[PDB]
């Protein structure tokens, strides 16, 4: 019977998914996930 | 061909809107549960 206090994160499971990819192409300024969350999702 | 049990949906299972192509609950999400028999009852249930 054992209890731990956790912290829930708005949009910490939709850039989880994302490869870093250390290079850029033509004029991208961000990156992609292969999912998408909402902040529906703790 | 035979019938294992026909289910109604209850409060926990009913969707409030459901779009053309999308699912319920939505894609990134999880199935539901399936368990009630509208009383509130925990659904019972060779081949």
């Amino acid at each position: 019977t054992v209890s731990r206090a956790t912290t829930n994160s708005k949009t910490e499971s939709n850039t989880a998914g994302v490869s870093v990819n250390v290079g850029y192409q033509n004029g991208f300024t961000a990156n992609v996930t292969t999912n998408y969350s909402h902040t529906t999702d703790n | 061909g035979d019938t294992l049990s026909t289910i109604k949906a209850q409060e926990n299972q009913i969707g409030n809107n459901l779009s053309p192509g999308d699912t319920y609950p939505k894609k990134g999400l999880s199935p539901l549960a399936l368990n009630t028999m509208d009383q509130f009852s925990s659904r019972l249930i060779d081949q």
